[PDB]
């Protein structure tokens, strides 16, 4: 039944109790006491001297004291190493001492015939000093810290409240549990009693029945102790359990929490008396871990992406990385950063919002480039804000070819509007993508340019392009020179080889070029379903090559796939219709962005999408989020934007003032009311009647109305501002309230 | 990526809660000494103390804030079998109306969303939820308890639905902390049929078998479905797709045991993308979602 303890005088000095006593310092051992084999009962000296001095009672029951400290002039050695056997041989049961007077100490033994059992002896510096309870079992021996002539004992089936000054004077109370009887220093009226897996709690002033009863856990409770630096906290330990359950005694419901100081079974858990709620657990495998159990933790978030958590008494806080790297933190931080950078609001050239958004995100690349294209075309021009589906819904006049002619206006014009919107064809009617290819080669995207050329049927120009790209910055020329095997042979070395290698490539554009070259006639499903390649280019190539019936399958399938997956790059297909709204709903459900949802919808919306109950909720919730930022002026600017781009929104409902004679509103002689021409109110300061005429400044701010919402006293803005700057009372005589400070 | 710090505040007794107002400039902490106190962050980033006053006989567990539109009030519950309100007069707070109608310890108090008025919901250990009303924002000295809901179990925590879209009827979630050997649902949801003008049981989560410590609702921000987190042995996140009470499509999204203990508190962000959870392990673990729509940890703090 080993346990652990520390030095009552030295916090860092700890004792490991085993078959051999070991003393360690906080772990590095100090000494190994193997002179006491087969230990039964252990006690420590209440007095400081001697250091590392203890009292041990083995099965023989003799009162023997052993020490481990190094003392050069120890004051009390005649008791150090001393032995005090009983008058009969009873096994060791319990042992304790009184810190009030260290001279007297009490020990408990097993059942002899009629000799002493609860024998108290002074170690001096033969026989017990005070004795009682002959021929009985003393499960526990203890001393009352407060009353130096008081103690609590436990018989075989009873517990008695006796006194030293009168041996026969005692108060015995019947109970079933007499194990682990102790009273915490703070709780002078609280007693304890353990019964296997059950624990019995009783009040000293009500020591007749158990005040509190705990649940009987399956494994018996081994050790139960009170918190040495906490109020109303007790812990009970069981057998071969990783976590020791505990109860809260500060209620007067008791909160039950269990803490596991280790992942293995621990023989006993002992809390250091000096340390503040720090517990030490000892296991049979000679491993000691000091785990300080913490209390319940509260949490509270903040609108600045900051978390405040209370762990006990102290207050702590967590910040937002502040690294300017990685994933740019949570969506809220990016949202605030964009709002502070005036994001979306800059509408003179649309595409700049992709750099204005901060980092490079491909999702917020297709949206703003598509939105720039739609606005740019309609300025020159349901036309653009309809998507590719509506654009090619009535597509007619497409002719396929079995074999490409190696080596654009021949297409139907409405089928060329899709090409124009897909970024290939310029604004003009020229079928020469020359500027697009030149810009691509300038941008360094050599593989993309090669793909565009191959789609445009310039094999030699593409070869020159690849050679030029590989001139600067080695496998590019390798693929390019390899590429010249294209043919229409049934079993060409080029054909079988490229069909094999089409999946062997690394660059998606090179893979797409290989697939197109090796594509069987008629079926081009290899290119059109490369999810690792741009949606834009695939859609444009399909429009350029596929026929009438083989476009209404691909467009619809791609649109459903993009809508289900929530890819923002499909807005070009969906357009600004109900389908686009569903796509944006999926995007918001995924990412949680409402600026990219609010600013996209307000950009050229016919008065059917804006009426949706969904397209208004995102704007309202973004405005509320801006309110949380306390970004008032940014919200005001966004309100200007929304109001000028959405007639359905009705501005705030506020107060208007009304005349006293006409009874009607004054909002559109200036001093005269417009209703029936009866005098308007006047400033309390100027005594001049109000009024405002309903580059040259027509009606300055200083002449506006302003009134106290508790007084209904009013005047010019400027005079009231001046008056309340130096004074603090209602301007009118006999008025009382302090008008300004009511709201500030 | 979350880094910690230390806040310059001194207390005597252990505190049980912290709660910001709506902007993040006023917190309200309740101490074990029956004394609640309100801090106020200044322009220099420091925290000062503005008020303090002892509460009723019991022990306060919860203190909550209110929307700034309605003034500045706080609701606090304690073992005194009463719920309180407090308003600033300038700063000396004043009791306005102690909603005392409970025969048990009112464990939780929460405020209804702004879009419907000044309501507050409380239920006690008896297992009956109460909804109160202030149908005059002028005077707070008059309240009415319209609906009483039988739970046939105990209460641990409750949470409203932040969503304010017109489609969603008002909703409430009632937990339980009963460890009876039998197995029964410990988290249930009620709706409000305007036709019947009453609160009706809508859906319950049968997968919940152990006692529940706390429940929270993730704010909507224009989403289609709902997000709900339940404190149990393991943190769990459920989503209830809308289809008498409306049928709900329920499917789990996460189940986390990275605590080796019992979860105590659950919280949500303003946006509703990061979850903060605290447990008996002495650590605070924050969970966010990744590109694969997967729920994983982001920082373990202690
Ligand atoms: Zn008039
Ligand atoms: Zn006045
Ligand atoms: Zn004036
Ligand atoms: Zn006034």
């Amino acid at each position: 039944k080993p346990d652990i303890l520390w030095a009552p005088h030295h916090v860092d000095r700890f004792v490991v109790c085993d078959s051999e006593l070991s003393l360690y310092h906080v772990a590095t051992l100090l000494s190994i006491n193997s002179d006491t084999p087969y230990m039964k009962c252990v006690a420590w000296y209440l007095n400081y001297d001697p250091e590392c001095l203890l009292a041990v009672g083995q099965a023989n029951g003799r009162v023997v004291l052993t020490s481990l400290g190094q003392d050069h002039n120890s004051k009390f050695k005649d008791l150090i190493g001393k032995e005090f056997v009983p008058k009969h041989a009873r096994q060791c049961n319990t042992l304790a001492w009184n810190p009030l007077d260290s001279n007297w100490l009490a020990a408990g033994l097993d059942k002899h015939r009629a000799d002493f059992s609860v024998l108290i002896w002074d170690i001096c510096s033969t026989k017990p000093l005070y004795e009682l309870g002959q021929n009985d079992a003393c499960l526990s021996l203890c001393w009352l810290p407060r009353d130096q002539k008081l103690l609590l004992a436990g018989m075989h089936r009873n517990l008695a409240i006796f006194d030293l000054r009168n041996t026969s004077q005692k108060m015995f109370v019947n109970t079933k549990a007499v194990q682990g009887v102790t009273v915490d220093p703070y709780f002078h009226d609280r007693v304890a009693s353990f019964y296997e897996g059950q624990v019995a709690i009783w009040d000293l002033r009500k020591f007749e029945k158990p005040v509190l009863t705990l649940t009987e856990q399956p494994k018996p409770l081994t050790k139960v102790a009170w918190c040495p630096t906490r109020t109303g906290l007790l812990a009970t330990l069981t057998r071969d359990s990783n976590i020791i359950r505990l109860y809260d005694m500060q209620h007067t419901t008791i909160i039950e929490r269990s803490v596991q100081p280790c992942d293995n079974y621990i023989a006993s858990f002992a809390w250091h008396p000096t340390s503040q709620n720090r517990m030490i657990v000892v296991t049979p495998n000679r491993t000691m871990s000091d785990f300080t159990v913490f209390e319940r933790i509260s949490l509270a978030w903040s609108p600045i992406t900051s978390l405040m958590w209370a762990c006990g008494r102290h207050l702590y806080e967590c910040t937002e990385e502040e690294n300017d790297n990685s994933l740019e933190k949570d969506i809220a931080t990016k949202m605030r950063l964009r709002a502070l950078s005036r994001y979306g609001l800059d509408t003179e050239q649309v595409w700049r919002n992709h750099i204005l958004a901060g980092n490079e995100d491909p999702q917020l690349k297709s949206l703003w480039y598509t939105l720039h294209f739609m606005k740019q075309y309609t300025e020159d021009m349901s036309l653009v804000y309809a998507g590719i589906k509506s654009i090619v819904k009535s597509s007619l006049g497409m002719v396929e070819s079995s074999r490409h002619n190696w080596s654009i206006q021949n297409l139907n014009e409405e089928r060329i509007l899709a090409l124009q919107l897909c970024g290939w064809i310029k604004k003009g009617t020229d079928v020469d993508v020359g500027p697009f290819l030149n810009s691509l080669v300038q941008e360094g995207e050599w593989e993309r340019a090669a793909a565009v050329a191959l789609f445009n049927l310039d094999i030699r120009r593409a070869i020159q392009i690849l050679n030029e790209g590989a001139s600067s910055e080695l496998n590019l020329n390798v693929v390019a020179m390899a590429l010249s095997g294209y043919t229409d042979e049934k079993n060409s070395l080029w054909r079988e080889m490229c069909s094999t290698l089409r999946l062997q490539l690394n660059n998606p554009y090179l893979c797409v070029m290989f697939a197109f070259l090796t594509s069987e006639t008629g079926s081009y499903d290899g290119v059109l379903y490369e999810n690792k390649v741009a949606v834009r280019d695939r859609v444009a190539f399909a429009c350029k090559f596929l026929s009438d019936t083989q476009l209404n399958r691909y467009i619809e399938k791609l649109t459903n796939e993009m809508k289900e997956a929530g890819n923002l790059e499909g807005i070009l297909l969906t357009g600004l219709t109900k389908d686009g709204v569903d796509l944006m709903e999926s995007y918001v459900d995924r990412t949680g962005d409402v600026q990219t949802a609010s600013y996209c919808m307000l950009q050229g919306s016919p008065l059917d999408v804006l009426k949706d109950e969904r397209v208004q909720y995102w704007i309202e919730n973004y405005r509320n989020l801006l309110d949380a930022w306390r970004f008032w002026h940014k919200r005001a600017e966004f309100d200007i934007h929304r109001s000028k781009l959405d007639p359905s929104s009705k501005p705030l409902a506020q107060v208007f003032v009304s005349c006293n004679f006409c009874g009607k509103s004054i909002s559109y002689k200036v001093t005269s009311c417009p209703g029936c021409r009866k005098p308007l109110p006047r400033c309390a300061l100027c005594l001049i009647n109000m009024g405002t005429p309903v580059d040259k400044k027509l009606a300055q701010f200083n002449n506006w109305f302003t009134w106290c919402h508790n007084c209904r006293h009013g005047g010019h803005a400027g005079h009231m501002l001046s008056w309340f700057r130096d004074h603090a009372e209602c301007p009118v005589s006999a008025c009382t309230c302090k008008c300004m400070q009511l709201d500030t | 990526m979350f880094v910690a710090r230390s806040i310059a505040a001194d207390h005597k007794d252990l505190i049980h809660d912290v709660s910001f107002d709506f902007h993040g400039r006023r917190m309200a902490t309740c101490s074990s000494d029956q004394s609640v106190k309100v801090w106020d962050k200044s322009e220099s980033g420091d925290w000062h103390c503005t008020a303090s006053w002892k509460t009723h006989s019991g022990s306060v567990w919860r203190v909550t804030w209110a929307h700034p539109e309605f003034g500045q009030v706080l609701a606090s519950c304690s073992f005194d079998r009463t719920a309180a309100v407090w308003e600033e007069i300038v700063s000396h707070w004043v009791k306005r109306t102690t909603l005392v109608d409970s025969r048990t310890s009112v464990t939780d108090v929460k405020f209804a969303p702004k879009h419907m008025g000044l309501m507050l919901a409380t239920c006690s250990a008896d297992g009956i939820v109460r909804i109160y009303e202030a149908p005059d924002v002028m005077n707070l000295s008059q309240w009415s308890l319209q609906h009483e809901i039988s739970c046939k179990l105990s209460c641990s925590c409750i949470s409203w639905n932040p969503s304010s879209s017109r489609a969603h009827s008002p909703m409430i979630a009632v937990g339980s902390d009963d460890s009876s050997p039998n197995a029964m649902a410990k988290v249930q949801i009620f709706e409000y049929n305007e036709n019947t003008r009453k609160y009706a049981k809508a859906e319950t989560l049968m997968t919940v078998t152990d006692p529940v410590h706390d429940i929270a609702f993730a704010p909507n921000l224009g989403r289609s479905f709902h997000i709900l987190a339940i404190a149990t042995k393991d943190v769990r996140i459920f989503t209830l797709k809308p289809v008498g009470p409306t049928k709900f499509e329920i499917h789990i999204v996460a189940q986390f045991d990275n605590h080796n203990s019992q979860v105590w508190r659950v919280s949500w962000n303003i946006t509703g993308t990061v979850l903060a959870s605290s447990g008996d392990d002495g650590c605070v673990r924050l969970w966010k979602a990744n590109y694969m729509d997967n729920w994983k940890c982001t920082g373990i703090l202690k």
